[PDB]
């Protein structure tokens, strides 16, 4: 009964956290490449490393949402 | 016997194979850089 | 996956994992420290690199004269936590009993007593708000390492069961590379915060 | 019963996260193109891949809300 | 029974996300045209494609809230 | 019976998102006014079309809230 | 029934949105007076019409809160 | 009964919104009189009228919480 | 019955709003006395009247929480 | 019988407010000691009294949560 | 029954907090290495140090959520 | 029954507050050691006492979470 | 929980002293000898 609501709020708060974190890091890397345009590959590689390290815990939230849906 | 043991151990082995194709070139060059740096500092 | 204890007092499987990680750390230490060589190569340069890495961390936190003592505690602490995090990933076997040989750091009691051992050492070498901050940093260090290994252990296990029961190689591959990354980052933050509280109480 | 409330709270939290994150990214890239307007294609490609990430985690949030509504 | 409250939280969270996103975008473009005044058409075109780009998922959240109200 | 709660939270979330978005755009458009006076008409025209953008979704929200209260 | 807490959560979210928006715009009027204290009339008149804009939708929300409390 | 929950919620969100808005206006006037201290009385007086303006509506929410507690 | 968590949501939202606003005020007053140290007494006196002005409304929220708990 | 939920939301919201307030104060004071080092003791004392304020409201929140769980 | 969404809000708020903290840290690291490329190894080192510190206390919420699902 | 959810919101809000506070502190000390890299210990010790504060109030929250769980 | 805490505390003290004596006080001697060299 409550498992589908549990699953949904878990994946929703994971989406909110990943969206805010990715928005912050991508916005600062595009103002960084707007500040110095010859630093673009280093900035975007560290940005993708940041995408992985802000979406670490929402992705585990997604599979725990599948656990919550299964129960 | 359980099935998870050989399954995740086989994928740990193939992950070490991918990390061997990807990763022996950086850290051996870091160790060689340290070795050449300290050899130049000694000789 | 219950707590399998042959003796009522203490967990048997945790003691087995502590013994196997102590023996593997001791044999890699004596394999890296076989003989004396003035030109480093092989694994002795790796052990000296870890040694100077720990030393660098000590030099970041405190004066070299005060923190020179801690170097041989710190290097075995970082290598011990390093191997203790990476043991849970390859095998993690399930037997017909409750559970056997997962990893030591996934047990909460192991990590909390290792953290309170760290803080007992930095009290030994070294007003209600200060002591509640002390108990706070003990339990947040232990819970830090315990949680950040135990969540990955459960996820890897879940992935293993999803694969075996019924195509799903690369999600657990990406997670397992991220998990050895989490293991080395947790070992480094554990020994670095250890040296931070050591520097905070010595000088 | 609870499945429609689940699907809608998943879509709502994904929309809020995508809105804040994409607002940060688009806002910083138009102020970056206000600083140096000769960097239009680089800023547009980087904002498009950043928005692709910030949207694409609530995209799988939305399709998980569809399979929540089915249950 | 809960479908109306579901559609309500969906439209409301999509509205809050679109409000914060469009606030960020229009705010930074209004300081951008406050800085370089002759860049107004490029900044407005990128601003409107950003506004549509950030309200893409809230409006599909609204049109999914309609079938949430139905189901 | 919960349609009144549904309509009320729809209006409230729309008001909160509209308040944050209008606060951002009005705040740094008066920053743009305070930096230089001569661009007051173009800053105010972009201001009011931004008010229209950040209030439009909110307006839709309150109309759909009356639809929800009618349900 | 629960229309009383419906009306109250409408009042509360309108108050939160009006508080954040008014705080942002009047704070940056202070920052603009600090940058240049000789345009206080135009800064305060654009401030008060922005206050009217941010306050408008919560006042509409609170009069609908009165129509919500009754039902 | 549940009108106590209504009134408390209105009081709480009014306090949260007034706290964030008053924090923004006072913090930016600290920075404003910190950079140019010879202007201090006029910007602190328009700070006080901004304070009354940002906490006007949470006091209205307090009065409506008395109404809701009476109901 | 539910008056205890009514009292508690009142105290909790008042504490959250007081924490955010007070953190903003104190953070701006220490960066103000950091960038020019000679105005420490002036900035501390206006900081203390600002924090009294912020926490005026959560303290009456706490006494309203008392009369909610008594209900 | 909801006093445990009462005390727990009170402690949770007080912890969230104290965390954000302390984060703002400590972050701006390490930026203050970073841009100039020679009055770190002047910065630290005002930082600790700000921490004392922004936690002293959730400390009385925690004590009131204890008397909530007692009832 | 209730422990499932208990564990779900626990892991969801943990994912939200870790996402915001990771976003702030990583975004400031990449803008700092955008300011100068000569310190990107020490800034990546302290980046991963920071990511561990902000992803540490949400994962104790994750494992405590598993404890909550156990009971 | 509800004590599980009480412990869960307590640890979740504590994790969110500690994550945002630690993220702010370590973010601004990244930019602090990026502006002036010779100030690494004097930034680092103040960073760790700020981490101690912003964790130590959610740490006593999560210590209280177990007695919330038992009841 | 369990009762392994005194077990691994005493085993960590034993392992620490044993390791240091059998491996790394000689490694620190090699480091000091090459620093003076």
């Amino acid at each position: 009964s409550l498992g589908v609501l549990a699953a949904a709020i878990a994946v929703g708060l994971g989406a909110l956290g990943a969206g805010i974190g990715n928005g912050l890091i991508v916005s600062r890397t595009i103002e960084g490449i707007a500040r110095q345009p010859e630093l673009r590959p280093v900035l975007q590689t560290t940005m993708f490393i940041g995408v992985a390290l802000v979406e670490a815990l929402p992705i585990i939230g997604v599979v725990f949402s599948f656990i919550y849906l299964g129960r | 016997s359980g099935g998870t043991i050989i399954y995740q151990l086989l994928m740990f082995i193939i992950l070490l194979a991918l990390l061997r194709k990807f990763a022996w070139q950086p850290l051996m060059n870091i160790m060689k850089q340290r070795e050449e740096h300290i050899a130049n500092e000694i000789d | 996956p219950l707590v399998e204890f042959l003796g009522l007092t203490f967990n048997l499987s945790d003691m087995l994992m502590i013994t196997i990680t102590c023996l593997i750390v001791f044999i890699i230490a004596v394999a890296a420290t076989r003989s004396l060589q003035l030109r480093p190569t092989g694994m002795q340069n790796f052990m000296e690199w870890v040694f100077d890495f720990v030393r660098g961390i000590i030099n970041s936190t405190m004066d070299w004269q005060t923190g020179g003592r801690f170097l041989t505690l710190g290097v075995t602490l970082i290598m011990y936590v390093f191997v203790a995090n990476m043991l849970g990933l390859p095998f993690s076997v399930h037997v017909n009993g409750e559970l056997w040989w997962k990893s030591p750091t996934a047990d909460a009691t192991v990590t909390l007593t290792l953290a309170v051992m760290v803080v007992a050492l930095t009290h030994y070498y070294g007003f209600p708000l200060k002591i509640i901050e002390e108990f706070a940093n003990t339990l947040t260090l232990g819970l830090r390492l315990f949680g950040n290994i135990y969540a990955g252990e459960i996820l890897l296990g879940l992935l293993a069961s999803l694969g075996t029961h019924y195509g799903a190689a690369i999600p657990m591959m990406v997670w397992q590379a991220f998990s050895i990354f989490v293991g080395t980052i947790q070992a480094f933050i554990f020994t670095m915060l250890t040296m931070v509280y050591m520097a905070h109480k010595v000088s």
